[PDB]
């Protein structure tokens, strides 16, 4: 959730 | 052996002095600060801080306009700031660079600048547009000018590092009525608030009163065993406090001739550098070398409230010669103003 | 006026610290100390250290080398040479030292210090500049340190007495250590070229133990 | 004030077969340093000895080291040390110096003209 | 429990970063009380602490957005164009790590405005990551749209930013290898004062080298990722350490001098 | 700092012309002092602190 490195939710 | 016989005769003339001043030491305040109140406490806290300097401030001088106030820093700088507008106007360079002791005059024409430079200088103000001018410097007194005085805007008198004490005069700039009965090295010196005396410092403790016309017949203030470093009078013409570098502060007398009451009550181990009082002449305001400074009564001889806003020593501190601040001024480039 | 000189009082303050800002930032970049008001300035790799001299007033000086906040050097060494007459300046310079050494606010001031070659003959001219039992017994008894450099036309003794004055010199600052801290042993080299370089050299190390002795963790 | 008035000297031998001592006045005596520095022909600001904050280091000159001891005490309030056999016999006049600034280990100031809170001297020559 | 365990780990994480900023109000205070503020922190006291102000800054725009981004209150979209929103978020993890180099670079030049000239360093980092991801919505509530993961730019060249990001990541760790290395060889420049600085000193570089390796390990992993498992576990290292630079800095910068120790005890 | 010579002939000048200085006594002078110190006593707000109402740096 950095650099668009996230998963969902 | 004149030299002898007549410091024998010294001695003589001593012990018949100190034999007529323990005559005059008929009785001490006793009853009266057992009986009067104690001042009680005070607060003032942190009211007008002076953050814009950058070196270690070494010396100020409020105005007797309550208008200005100088500051001989060590940067080849000696701002000036203001009492009410809360800020500075004329930040003026130097030519030479490191001074110690600052100086004032009571309108606002001049202002001085003797220190560590061994010269007096003496700037001046026209406008208040940029690269405020430079009036007559003034030198010609060897070792650097240790505090010097402007009684009105045009005259001035200096005791400074030459174990020395000169009346000079703004536009001759010659000696006036110097005076030589000194021995210590004077670090700084007050005048009294009607203009007609000042009172000198010294490191052999023997803070002298001598009278501006030729320093007439008057006391050396002997005791004390420390340097004295802070002077100021409160509105009665007869009595002072020289503050001290080993914690005790004094009340020498100069109509009784004699010291009233030391301050030496512990919890105090440092050094304290310039006191004024607030001219009720009740409280004394001396500064300690941590980062705080504890009140003094006057009166009572009982430490009675804390100012702590520095950190490192407390360097030249002052209150307004009308009753609406103290300024303190530290190493730590901090100049504190306290309601 | 200020009903409506407000403004001209925050022009005021405004440009001169604009002005004060920059000039005393050309101060602050800068680096200075003692020295044998004259600011005979050096100048290398990007600095113009500020050096500068006091000498001219009286002798007793506690208030005025109170002075000294951040100027961080020592340079006063003598030989009592022909200019009795003269005798012992070491240890009233070691005394000096020792005092910039337990002194409040010179305590934390990377002292350094720069001695003096010419001691070439130092037992073998005047015997009062000399070293000998009668001046120093640690010298007499003094032996060689871990680096020796005997150059020639000299004594042992007048050879190992830089080393000798470098132990004395340390003992007064870390051997009884109070304060646990930091002195700066050299000499003259070549003038003006090695002198400053070596200057430059261990005072960028002056100001790096000053980093060390401030935010020690670099 | 400061009645730092000498005691001993005058004159004496190499024996060195007397005492020097001092005279402090009203003060916190227990939180002074001390030094004794004497007087060379005329360019005499040698730094003798000291003794700091009771209870630390005692140290000495080159000339004298090692040899000397300095006496301190609260309740006779008077400065002593002891000479003799080494050089005693100089014609360098002593001072009861005192390090200014009490409530720390420090002092400067051996100046070369009259010092502030230092005595008025203290003879020692070779008797006859 | 969708996210369960990312609730538990981000809000330890919001712990961690909080008590972070109150050590930094700790340490502006301290930067208040003594020595002056920035003329132009060349010498020693300024300088200092102006890397935990990165610190403010990263952290609580960091908890803002982090947090935020599950729009599932408090959004109708992005504010700010989900632009500028984590234009704080990177511009903080830059930040810190360039003030640090900034230490770095002090401990360098005195040994062997800066921090303006990291926030520049960070603000053309910042611009194209977030130029293309200010991305195409995606919609988040059937009808409600906002940013939502969209790429198109980083394969239009090779591997994208990241690569220059592990270069600025490297580029400290040996400004500090540099900076130990030189200390080290300097102690002798012509025997208790070399053991004393030895170790502290080494203390700083392996604390440095232990703080950033998440980036390193957590890089390394979404390298091993993006084939096989598709997972998102050490983002709790991740986050922990970007936290755990931003915090024992605050810590570790006490740990030297014992001036933050001292002002800590002297006020709170 | 001063060891000259005549420097004791100054001391001793200044001495003698300080054989006859006025004399107080100092429990009327000490008296003087204080009844002058109440008479003031209710002019410093430093003394008896006197709230911002007439104090002109009463900022933020």
């Amino acid at each position: 959730c950095y650099f668009q490195n996230c998963p969902r939710g | 052996s004149e030299l002898d016989q007549l410091r024998q005769e010294a001695e003589q003339l001593k012990n018949q002095i100190r034999d007529a001043r323990k005559a005059c030491a008929d009785a001490t305040l006793s009853q009266i600060t057992n009986n009067i109140d104690p001042v009680g406490r005070i607060q003032m806290r942190t009211r007008r801080t002076l953050r814009g300097h950058l070196a270690k401030i070494y010396a100020m001088h409020w105005g007797t306009d309550s208008r200005l106030l100088v500051s001989a820093s060590q940067d080849g700088k000696l701002i000036i700031w203001d009492s009410y507008t809360t800020n500075k106007v004329h930040a003026i360079p130097l030519r030479s660079s490191w001074v110690m002791t600052c100086a004032y005059a009571p309108s606002g024409n001049y202002v001085a600048c003797g220190g560590l430079d061994n010269i007096c200088s003496i700037y001046n103000l026209k406008t208040r547009e940029g690269n405020v001018r430079v009036s007559r410097e003034l030198a010609g007194h060897t070792g650097y000018l240790s505090c010097c005085r402007f009684l009105d805007d045009n005259q001035i008198v200096t005791s400074s590092g030459d174990t020395t004490c000169a009346l000079w005069d703004i536009e001759t700039g010659q000696q006036t009525t110097t005076f030589t009965g000194h021995t210590g090295d004077v670090m700084s010196l007050s005048l009294a608030p009607d203009t007609r005396l000042f009172v000198s410092g010294a490191c052999d403790a023997s803070a002298k009163l001598w009278d501006v016309r030729e320093g007439m017949c008057r006391q050396t203030f002997t005791g004390h065993e420390s340097d004295i470093n802070a002077i100021c009078f409160f509105p009665n013409g007869n009595a002072f406090a020289t503050g001290s570098d080993d914690a005790t502060c004094r009340l020498f007398d100069l109509r009784a001739d004699q010291e009233l009451m030391t301050y030496s009550h512990d919890n105090i181990i440092c050094g304290i550098t310039s006191v004024s009082f607030s001219k009720s002449g009740r409280l004394l305001l001396a500064g300690y070398d941590d980062f705080n400074c504890n009140v003094w009564d006057a009166l009572k001889a009982d430490r009675a409230g804390v100012l702590a806003g520095h950190d490192n020593r407390v360097s030249c501190l002052g209150v307004t010669d009308d009753g609406m601040a103290v300024a303190t001024g530290s190493w730590d480039s901090f100049l504190k103003i306290w309601n | 006026d200020q009903r409506n000189e407000e403004k001209a009082q925050r022009e005021a303050n405004k440009k001169i610290e604009k002005q004060l800002q920059k000039d005393k930032q050309v101060y602050r970049a800068t680096h200075r100390l003692l020295l044998l008001i004259f600011e005979t300035k050096f100048q290398v790799d990007k600095v113009n250290f500020h050096m500068f001299d006091v000498g001219g007033q009286r002798d007793e000086r506690r208030k005025w080398i109170q002075c000294f906040n951040d100027v961080t050097a020592i340079i006063f060494v003598v030989a009592s040479s022909s200019y009795d007459n003269q005798t012992n300046r070491l240890q009233e310079a070691l005394n000096l030292f020792k005092s910039i050494w337990n002194n409040r606010w010179l305590r934390t001031i990377s002292v350094i210090l720069f001695l003096n070659k010419q001691d070439l003959l130092a037992e073998k001219v005047l015997a009062g500049k000399s070293k000998i039992e009668d001046y120093f017994p640690e010298f007499a008894r003094y032996t060689t340190p871990e680096d020796a450099t005997p150059e020639p036309g000299e004594d042992p003794r007048v050879t190992r007495a830089k080393y000798f004055i470098r132990d004395e010199f340390l003992r007064i600052s870390t051997a009884s250590g109070d304060g646990r801290h930091y002195c700066y042993p050299h000499f003259t080299c070549a003038v003006d070229t090695e002198n400053i370089r070596r200057v430059f050299n261990d005072c960028r190390d002056i100001i790096q133990r000053m980093h060390l002795r401030q935010y020690e963790l670099l | 004030q400061v009645q730092l008035q000498e005691s001993g000297g005058g004159l004496v031998q190499p024996g060195g077969s007397l005492r020097l001592s001092c005279a402090a006045s009203g003060f916190t005596f227990s939180n002074y340093k001390m030094n004794w520095v004497r007087q060379a022909p005329g360019k005499g600001l040698e730094w003798v000895s000291d003794i700091s904050q009771s209870g630390a280091s005692i140290s000495y000159t080159g000339s004298v080291k090692g040899r000397f001891t300095i006496s301190r005490d609260n309740a006779k309030n008077t400065l002593y040390l002891q000479m003799n056999s080494l050089k005693p016999e100089d014609t360098a006049v002593y001072y009861c110096a005192r390090c200014p600034a009490p409530f720390t280990r420090d002092c400067f100031d051996v100046t070369s003209t009259t010092y502030a809170y230092r005595g008025q001297g203290t003879q020692v020559t070779v008797s006859s | 429990t969708r996210d369960p365990l990312l609730a538990r780990a981000e809000l330890a994480l919001l712990s961690i970063v909080f008590v972070a900023v109150a050590l930094s109000n700790g340490l502006v205070l301290a930067a208040l009380a003594r020595r002056g503020r920035r003329g132009h922190w060349a010498p020693i006291h300024v300088f200092i602490g102006h890397l935990c102000l990165a610190d403010l800054a990263v952290a609580l725009f960091q908890v803002l957005p982090q947090l935020a981004w599950k729009a599932t209150d408090r959004f109708r979209g992005p504010d700010a164009l989900c632009r500028a929103v984590k234009y704080l978020q990177m511009v903080g993890m830059y930040a810190s790590s360039y003030m640090i180099l900034a230490m770095t670079l002090d401990r360098h030049r005195a040994i062997c405005r800066p921090v303006l000239v990291a926030w520049a360093f960070s603000l053309l980092l910042s611009l194209p990551q977030l130029f293309i991801f200010a991305q195409r919505n995606v919609e988040g509530g059937s009808g409600v749209t906002d940013c939502w993961a969209c790429f198109a730019e980083p394969w239009g060249r090779r591997t994208y930013v990241t690569w220059i990001a592990l270069m600025v990541f490297v580029a400290p760790t040996l400004g500090i290898a540099a900076c130990q290395v030189l200390i080290f060889r300097e102690i002798h420049a012509s025997s208790a004062a070399v053991a004393k600085t030895v170790r502290m000193t080494l203390v700083i570089v392996v604390v440095y080298v232990l703080c950033w390796a998440p980036f390193f390990l957590v890089q390394l992993w979404a390298a091993w990722d993006p084939e096989a498992p598709l997972e998102g576990a050490p983002f709790v290292l991740l986050m922990l350490l970007a936290s755990l630079n931003s915090c024992t800095n605050p810590w570790i910068y006490a740990s030297f001098s014992s001036s933050v120790s001292s002002e800590l005890r002297s006020l709170l | 700092n001063t060891a000259s010579i005549a420097q004791a002939r100054k001391l001793v000048e200044q001495l003698k012309m300080e054989a006859n200085i006025d004399r107080i006594k100092v429990s009327k002078a000490a008296a003087d002092l204080m009844a002058y110190c109440e008479a003031h006593a209710k002019e410093d707000p430093l003394l008896t602190p006197v709230p911002a109402s007439e104090n002109p740096f009463r900022e933020k």
